[PDB]
């Protein structure tokens, strides 16, 4: 019926919400992105997550956040057609893994990624899983925040949202500490691992579990104490146990960083939440000065 | 204030698109305001045995009132929309909302599970999904940011009268959340601490005691009136500490504007 236009053409992967479609409008000739979501129809209905994307996503248009196209109700299923996007930044990261990623395409990718997420803070949306697996680039040189499953609306102030948030690699130390109160800081986390990462060819902090993730941070950063931030030894599962590491030295972390970059990096790192820097701030910085859109080789 | 400002303006946006239609009621061949405000003490009673956060009941009553603005509802059936309603603020709003059962429950098998799911369904249908609405609540607690010094039972005050205002279409249903949020703070600070409208408030809305004046008016009628209301679920729940037994203070008796 609804989707009698749409002609499949591949799998192209899935997640616990559902399977995702490559397919073509019959009529037009446009290739899109196919999400479809199972209705718990005699159970619990329309799943939490999907009201969240829908309704979060269709607040959200911006060049460097995916399109969401149209919603196609069933009674059984829901379908989220998107614009098609040629890859992920995992892959693009794979496929550049001998070469690594030029450094203009690096700082084009940040600044862009940037200015998505300075667009979600300024609309009261949290991302919470930005990770690369979740950032779609072009042919074009364009990069997309993607899969707002796990999004929300936040207030001015905060209150207490979801514990079980961001996936562990990219996991902000103060949801690791188990802080009452997050706020945006956390996706600046997340985008600050992502930028070691392209960097480097590999994940900042790779950790095995909580307290292994949590260590790692603490062998690279130093183990913080209350006179970088204020308040740490009060955090619910902050442990006067914890080993006291000392900082390392940041061209050490990212050897193939500027003064500029190594100065952005450590301010996207920086333990407090309330002194880590903003989106919308790091878009001023230094580092931005001659920033270009170069075309990736795909 | 990292992006406070933006996320005013944006919220101030909103809540002129996210708006119900103000006539609705007259519309309706079969439901009333009498009812409706039935429905929002329900909804009260049930935020209060299930523990929701406040945010959840504003959204609701926003997702309910856009419902009636455009679909016809038989009296029947209120409790069904304001059920499903419910639930799907308490999914998009709460870290553990509910399951589908505990709402089928609390409706007294009036309705079947399989009527909620298929309202909820079609609640999203009908709201094309745009669940992310600005609610009193929402500028309350910014407006909150500009105490001097921050005070318990202003806050607590604060939220009673807006939620007040949830029960009463006529004449609530006529002013923006910014201007309810705006009387409703004000009210609050007068009555706990005789104090008035920020000026840093001003600033921030744009708005005057001139210009919520006539909010303020409607509002201090419906505090004063309070005790006679046929709906009493919200003066029971701020009774409680957790809210300082704030429905117990006297209401001034004049505002002095
Ligand atoms: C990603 C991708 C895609 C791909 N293009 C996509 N385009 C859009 N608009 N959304 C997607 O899903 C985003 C959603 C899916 C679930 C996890 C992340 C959020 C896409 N996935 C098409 C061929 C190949 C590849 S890949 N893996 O890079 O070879």
């Amino acid at each position: 019926g609804s989707m009698e236009n749409f002609q499949k053409v591949e799998k192209i992967g899935e997640g616990t919400y559902g399977v995702v479609y490559k397919a073509r409008n019959k009529l037009t000739g446009e290739v899109v992105a196919l999400k479809k979501i199972r209705l718990d129809t005699e159970t619990e209905g329309v799943p939490s997550t999907a009201i969240r994307e829908i309704s979060l996503l269709k607040e959200l248009n911006h060049p460097n956040i995916v399109k969401l196209l149209d919603v196609i109700h069933t009674e059984n299923k829901l379908y989220l057609v998107f614009e098609f996007l040629h890859q992920d930044l995992k892959k693009f990261m794979d496929a550049s893994a001998l070469t690594g990623i030029p450094l203009p395409l690096i700082k084009s990718y940040l600044f862009q990624l940037l200015q998505g997420l300075a667009f979600c803070h300024s609309h009261r949306v949290l991302h919470r899983d930005l990770k690369p697996q979740n950032l779609l680039i072009n042919t074009e040189g364009a990069i997309k925040l993607a899969d707002f499953g796990l999004a929300r609306a936040f207030g001015v102030p905060v209150r207490t949202y979801t514990h079980e948030v961001v996936t562990l690699w990219y996991r902000a130390p103060e949801i690791l500490l188990g802080c009452k109160y997050y706020s945006t800081a956390v996706d600046i986390w997340s985008l600050g691992c992502i930028f070691a990462e392209m960097v480097t060819r590999r994940a900042l902090f790779p950790g095995d579990s909580e307290i292994d993730q949590l260590f790692r941070i603490f062998r690279t950063l130093g183990t913080p104490d209350e006179v970088v931030w204020p308040g740490v030894t009060s955090m619910p599962d902050y442990k006067p146990s914890f080993p006291k590491w000392a900082r390392q030295d940041f061209s050490k972390v990212v050897p193939p960083l500027d003064e500029d970059g190594r100065s952005l990096l450590s301010q996207m790192l920086h333990y407090d939440p309330n002194k880590r820097i903003s989106a919308k701030a790091a878009l001023a910085h230094p580092f931005f000065q001659d920033v270009t859109k170069p075309v990736p080789h795909l | 204030p990292d992006y406070h400002e933006d996320i005013h303006t944006y919220l101030r946006e909103m809540e002129v698109k996210c708006k119900p239609k103000v006539g609705y009621m007259k519309k309706q061949p079969d439901i009333t305001n009498s009812m409706r405000a039935i429905l929002v003490d329900w909804l009260v009673e049930v935020g209060e045995e299930y523990k929701l956060q406040n945010e959840t009941l504003h959204l609701a009553v926003n997702y309910i009132d856009r419902f009636l603005s455009s679909m016809s509802v038989l009296r029947g059936k209120l409790q069904l929309v304001g059920t499903a309603a419910m639930l799907l603020a308490s999914k998009f709003e709460e870290i553990y909302p509910p399951e589908v059962a505990e709402f089928v429950y609390i409706t007294d098998d009036t309705y079947t599970k399989k009527q909620v799911l298929r309202m909820e369904h079609l609640v999203l249908k009908v709201l094309t999904f745009d669940l992310a609405a600005p609610t009193v609540n929402q500028f309350l607690t910014q407006y909150f940011l500009h105490q001097q010094p921050a005070n318990c039972k202003v806050e607590s005050l604060a939220m009673f009268l807006g939620e007040l205002s949830l029960i009463d279409a006529d004449p609530y249903l006529k002013y923006l959340p910014s201007v309810i949020a705006g009387a409703a703070f004000h009210l609050a600070l007068y009555t706990v601490t005789g104090q008035s409208w920020p000026e840093s408030l001003i600033r921030k809305t744009g708005y005057t005691l001139e210009s919520l004046k006539p909010c303020l008016m409607d509002l201090h009628q419906t505090y004063l009136k309070a005790p006679q209301h046929a709906q009493q679920s919200i003066r029971e729940k701020y009774k409680n500490s957790k809210y300082h037994g704030v429905s117990l203070l006297n209401p001034p008796e004049t505002l002095n504007l």
